């Protein structure tokens, strides 16, 4: 039996080489958990500085499958160049390096966690040429999901309506008055605690909107997040409006901007209308 | 059989799949530890940034908790306003009640009462700590009246700034040892009394002990001064007890303490190389002292200790304005602030503890230290 007696040895080696592998991912897993909370500690000082600074946050997210050679990405330093035009940002992130989770973890979160503590209203305001939910899945996940923080400490609502020009809208999560310092609307309220099974399956489709999310706290004012997209080349255009009209789309745009922390979000997909986004992020930066 | 000639192919061919899994792992590893590496540097640059939108030169007001029953209980003549999130300013008055009422109003970068703690305190220090392992020099003053606070603030055991700044630079040089860093710690403790400096870590009355600058790398040494590598919290511990703070707690109180550290780390993976001086310094108490009926060596301890603090005030009054490299800054004239010039200018930070007292009972030389520490805000 020299062929049984081979197995033995090959079965040995494989022994041996698994015990080593097991080892390995202990440290690997520490090294890989060290990276991360050390790229947190990072964000903690720029949102520092941010503040410090008193700027608008203009983020972008280079989804880079289908673009052009000639814009040029610098994820370290927050720069996207054409042509000789640079185009500043506060941080320019990677979609490969980058998911939508951990966008919401990694780069969203510090942001999220002040606004949410000091009990300044809030919104994120994400822009965008083609149609993507992955990122509005990411964000209920995140914030909604049984098991979170958010959950343990606050009761989390939310309302879903789209507003079109002009002048109806709906709701969309079936089938306003703007008091103080904060955006009241009369809709289908619902109180989510298991994230994305308490929303309709066509939540997360077509892989402007607004989407109102409440914070009340446990043991009396709740903390007010609003979620803004702009599907398209049509809906982006709307927002930039001489910098013109009074639709209900911009009514509630100019709030937002004005009496609420504000996050823009600049999601680069298709190659055909990138530099209408870049020049509109230039424009938010300067108005 | 067959059977078992294609058994060992797929077990040699998972031999080489796990081979193949380590390698890939450790290059993976690499990667991260690259990251890691980098994101030192990038922190280091980040957290000097803060340090300067927040000031280069900032003055924190301390008060201590009430004594009962060494001065009056009333604490009612000083009211601190909240901390301003918009200005970064926060304000307080003293307010003596009569027919017109006495006003005196005085603002700060931040403001600690009598609840907050030595640990509440260094919340906002270790950002300087920090600076100071990071390649910068720092400069921390306790100032005010004796009997204010300002050793128990400096060197209170466990949580005093002295000792929360040992374990601070100890657990920080031990996490970036992994990342390529290796720190040397080495320090001076002295005195300076009647502008003369004594080595408090000697182990003697004729010594020397002069200052020498070395322009070059704007560094600073004291002749025949005693410096000692600092390789633990323990071992600092054992050294700072056997230096110490009636006979001698009297002589502390008339003159200045400063602990030195340096921080030098080199990093022989990326050859990057940082040098931070450290200064912590317990001064002495800025009482006026009624000199009238006094001897003649007691009132010129009083006028040597006036004149070295107010040159301190002057220096930093100085250092906080915009015309700072245009106008003369006068260092040399005073022994504490000509010994410390390299750990003030540049991108040096400063720290201005003023202690005071909330009772009613030191009122008066409570708005003598509110006023020194109007003098040394920056604009
Ligand atoms: N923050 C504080 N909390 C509690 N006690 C304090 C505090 N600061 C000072 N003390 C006490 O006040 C007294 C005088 O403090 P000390 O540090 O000797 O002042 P100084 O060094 O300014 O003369 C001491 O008994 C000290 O324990
Ligand atoms: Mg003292």
């Amino acid at each position: 039996a020299a062929l049984e007696k081979e197995i033995a040895a090959l079965e040995k080696e494989i022994a041996a080489l698994e015990k080593e592998i097991s080892k390995q991912e202990k440290f690997y897993n520490d090294t890989y958990n060290t990276v991360c909370k050390e790229l947190l500690r990072s964000r903690r000082l720029e949102n520092s500085i941010i503040e410090q600074k008193g700027t608008m946050r203009v983020y972008a997210y280079v989804m880079e499958q289908n673009l052009p050679e000639n814009l040029l990405f610098d994820y370290e330093n927050g720069v996207i160049t054409q042509s000789e035009h640079v185009y500043k940002f506060n941080r320019v992130i990677p979609h490969l390096k980058v998911s939508e989770d951990c966008f919401f973890t990694q780069e969203y979160s510090v942001y999220h966690d002040m606004a949410l503590n000091q009990k300044k209203n809030f919104n994120l305001i994400s822009l965008s040429t083609t149609p993507h939910g992955s990122l509005r899945e990411s964000l209920i996940k995140f914030l909604a999901e049984k098991d979170t923080i958010y959950q343990k400490q606050y009761v989390i609502t939310l309302q879903f309506v789209f507003l079109s020009d002009d002048e109806f809208s709906q709701d969309m999560l079936l089938d306003l008055k703007f008091e103080k310092h904060s955006i009241s609307l009369d809709s289908k309220l619902v109180i989510i605690e298991n994230g994305l099974e308490d929303l309709p399956l066509n939540f997360s489709a077509d892989e402007m909107g607004i989407i109102k999310v409440q914070f009340f706290p446990r043991d009396p004012v709740p903390v007010d997040f609003y979620f803004i997209e702009l599907n398209n080349l049509k809906s982006i255009e709307q927002f930039d409006k001489s910098i013109s009209a009074e639709t209900p789309i911009a009514l509630v745009l100019k709030k937002l901007i004005s009496d609420t922390k504000s996050f823009f979000l600049l999601n680069l997909n298709d190659s055909k209308n990138v530099n209408k986004l870049l020049t509109i992020s230039e424009e938010v930066q300067t108005q | 059989i067959a059977a078992l000639k294609e058994k060992i192919a797929a077990l040699k061919e998972k031999i080489a799949a796990l081979k193949e899994k380590i390698k890939d792992t450790e290059l993976g590893m690499k990667e991260l530890n690259e990251i890691l590496i980098k994101e030192e540097t990038v922190r280091r640059t980040l957290h000097n940034e803060l340090q300067e939108l927040r000031g280069n030169i900032r003055v924190y007001l301390r008060i201590r908790p009430a004594l009962k029953n060494l001065e009056n209980s009333d604490t009612s003549l000083i009211n601190v306003n909240e901390f301003d999130d918009n200005s970064g300013v926060q304000s307080m008055e003293v307010t003596k009640i009569q027919n017109t009422a006495q006003v005196h109003e005085f603002k700060f970068d931040k403001i600690f009462d009598q609840q907050d703690t030595n640990v509440d305190v260094f919340k906002e220090v270790g950002q300087l700590v920090q600076s100071s392992l990071d390649g910068y020099n720092v400069a921390i003053f306790a100032y005010g009246q004796t009997g204010s606070g300002k050793t128990f603030t400096m060197l209170n055991p466990g949580d005093g700034i002295i000792p929360s700044t040992i374990s601070h630079i100890f657990n920080w040089i031990n996490k970036l040892k992994t990342k390529g860093w290796d720190y040397k710690v080495n320090a001076e403790f002295i005195e300076i009394y009647n502008e003369n400096i004594v080595d408090l870590l000697r182990s003697s009355i004729g010594l020397k002990h002069e200052i020498r600058h070395d322009q070059e790398t704007k560094t600073t040494t004291i002749t025949n001064v005693t410096s000692v590598k600092l390789e633990s919290e323990e071992m600092v511990e054992i050294i700072l007890k056997k230096a110490n703070r009636t006979a001698s707690n009297e002589h502390s109180s008339r003159s200045h303490s400063i602990f030195i550290i340096h921080l030098s780390g080199s990093n022989a993976k990326t050859g990057a190389h940082s040098y931070g001086t450290l200064n912590l310094v317990d001064l002495a108490g800025s009482e006026r002292i009624n000199v009238s009926q006094v001897v003649g060596d007691r009132l010129r301890e009083t006028q040597n200790i006036n004149k070295s603090l107010s040159a301190l005030g002057d220096v930093i009054h100085a250092l906080g304005q915009p015309d700072s490299t245009k106008r003369h800054i006068p260092f040399r004239n005073s022994k504490l602030t000509y010994l410390l010039q390299y750990s003030l200018t540049g991108d040096s930070k400063t720290l201005m503890f003023v202690n005071i007292s909330p009772s009613s009972s030191h009122i008066n030389e409570t708005l003598n230290s509110l006023r020194f520490a109007s003098k040394v805000n920056s604009t």
